[PDB]
């Protein structure tokens, strides 16, 4: 059933007369909050 | 098909020993086959 959302809204024109690229905000938050993917590693052997 | 004369046999690593302990234990098996040159003969790598 539905659930609350937290809605967060990104003034695009205030980023950038601050500025800040929009990029490395959606980056910052998706790998803050959201978990990010880079690359791989070997673990044993294994790739991970 | 191969040759299709004598057996292929494949020395796997089950425990993520790596390489330098793999193929100690592949020389380790040939000092043993080494042993018994009236039931094995011809045993080699195929490998570099």
């Amino acid at each position: 059933e539905d659930t609350p959302q937290f809605k967060i809204d990104i003034d695009q024109e205030k980023a950038q007369a601050l500025g800040v690229s929009i990029s490395d905000i959606n980056t910052t938050l998706g790998a803050a909050w959201g978990g990010s993917y880079v690359n791989d590693f070997i673990d044993r052997g294994r790739v991970k | 098909l191969g040759t299709a004369t004598g057996f292929d046999f494949e020395l796997i690593d089950q425990g993520g020993l790596g390489h330098e302990k793999l193929t100690q234990a592949r020389n380790q098996l040939f000092g043993m086959v080494a042993q018994h040159p009236d039931v094995l003969t011809g045993v080699r790598p195929n490998g570099l």
